């Protein structure tokens, strides 16, 4: 299919009515962040010529 | 097409994977640098017919009707401006949905102000928004109030002095 | 940059060879129309909010803060008064409660 | 306020 990048939402603008909220919501998410990577170590003589 | 010339090529070994296994990650890095920039919204915004924000045009800035690529004037003039076994992939999102992120993006920040960052569409009158934005920065919303005419013909002028600077300028 | 949200805190965890945050955000929910207006015109003045906003449910007008749904009175004491009325487009007409006013009454 | 109405 032709991919659908999201709903539609129509904001239903005028020049003199607001959007309050009335609620709220705790919101706890995850965030998976690499730091390190393996330490290696190759012995270039040994490795080539053993 | 030589069959002598890949024989002698596989006793090399595994050089012609990596190479496409590099060009392969280089190339969905690519798609992933565009999603992250571009797609930050999951909604689709879009202005509302009546272009009432309180004498603030943005019609260089928003997607024209009348053309068919369904891009604004400035993006237009942008896409105007720039000009044996080797393939080139197209890009995941294509010209026209990166404009439509764009223009969700637009509707997005015209409408609801910086309320769809960060939850459901808040929407507000631009007024009020550029006041809010006169707070964040220090200043009083009395001062935007009674120079809003002032500060909407000021800021068209700068749209206007930006498009014929991209278009004056090679 | 610390989550999808406004950030209110994160929380660091170790992982093999990484790290993993927790963000915890506020996010706004069930909000609600009301009408609004940019000043309120009372005595041939102009009274704007000094922190909120002015918000009115149909009958009656009041001021609350942006982020959450409070409504208070409009009084001389969350409002500032700069010029008059024939300025500020879209000015509406309302009261001003003042507190001092039951005071010297009695 | 108080003092002030008092007075
Ligand atoms: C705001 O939303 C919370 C939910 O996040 C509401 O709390 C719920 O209220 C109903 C009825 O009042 C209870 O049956 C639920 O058990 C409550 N949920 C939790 C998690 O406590 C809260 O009432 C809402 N407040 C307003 C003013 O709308
Ligand atoms: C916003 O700006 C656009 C262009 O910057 C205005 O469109 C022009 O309108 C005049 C008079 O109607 C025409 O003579 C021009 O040819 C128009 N230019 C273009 C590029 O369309 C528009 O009127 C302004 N105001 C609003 C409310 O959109
Ligand atoms: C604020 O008012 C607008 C205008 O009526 C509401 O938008 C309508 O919502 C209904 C219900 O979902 C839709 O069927 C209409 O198509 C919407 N109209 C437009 C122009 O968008 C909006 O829902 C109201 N907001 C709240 C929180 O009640
Ligand atoms: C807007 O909110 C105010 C504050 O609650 C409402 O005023 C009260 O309405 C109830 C409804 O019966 C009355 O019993 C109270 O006496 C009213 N309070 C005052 C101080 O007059 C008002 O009705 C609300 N308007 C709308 C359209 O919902
Ligand atoms: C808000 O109040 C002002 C006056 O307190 C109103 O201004 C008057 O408007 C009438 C009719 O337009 C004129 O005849 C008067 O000369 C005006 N007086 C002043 C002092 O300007 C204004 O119309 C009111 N606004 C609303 C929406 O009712
Ligand atoms: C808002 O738009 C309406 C059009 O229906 C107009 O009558 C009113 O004066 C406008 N108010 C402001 C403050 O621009």
């Amino acid at each position: 299919y032709t991919m659908s990048l999201g709903a539609e939402n129509s904001v239903a603008y005028s020049n003199n009515s607001i959007a309050i909220p009335t609620n709220f919501t705790i919101s706890v998410t995850t965030e998976i962040l690499p730091v390190s990577m393996t330490k290696t170590s190759v012995d270039c003589t040994m490795y080539i010529c053993g | 097409d030589s069959t002598e010339c890949s024989n002698l090529l596989l006793q090399y070994g595994s050089f012609c994977t990596q190479l496409n296994r590099a060009l392969t990650g280089i190339a969905v890095e690519q798609d992933k640098n565009t999603q992250e920039v571009f797609a930050q919204v999951k909604q689709i915004y879009k202005t509302p017919p009546i272009k009432d924000f309180g004498g603030f045009n943005f019609s260089q800035i928003l997607p024209d009707p009348s053309k068919p690529s369904k891009r604004s004037p400035i993006e237009d003039l942008l896409f105007n401006k720039v000009t044996n076994g080797l393939t080139v992939l197209p890009p995941l999102l294509t010209d026209e949905m990166i404009a439509q992120y764009t223009s969700a993006l637009l509707a997005g920040t015209i409408t609801s102000g910086w309320t769809f960052g960060a939850g459901p569409a808040l929407q507000i009158p631009f007024p009020m928004q550029m006041a809010y934005r006169f707070n964040g920065i220090g200043v009083t919303q009395n001062v935007l109030y009674e120079n809003q005419k002032l500060i909407a013909n000021q800021f068209n002028s700068a749209i206007g002095k930006i498009q014929d600077s991209l278009s004056s300028t090679p | 940059f610390c989550g999808k949200g406004y950030h209110l805190m994160s929380f660091p965890q170790s992982a093999p060879h990484g790290v993993v945050f927790l963000h915890v955000t506020y996010v706004p929910a069930h909000e609600k129309n009301f009408t609004t207006a940019p000043a309120i015109c009372h005595d041939g003045k102009a009274h704007f909010p000094r922190e909120g906003v002015f918000v009115s449910n149909g009958t009656h007008w009041f001021v609350t803060q942006r982020n959450f749904y409070e409504p208070q009175i409009i009084t001389t004491d969350n409002t500032f008064v700069s010029g008059n009325c024939d300025v500020v487009i879209g000015i509406v007409n309302n009261t001003v409660y003042d507190p001092l006013q039951p005071e010297l009454d009695s």
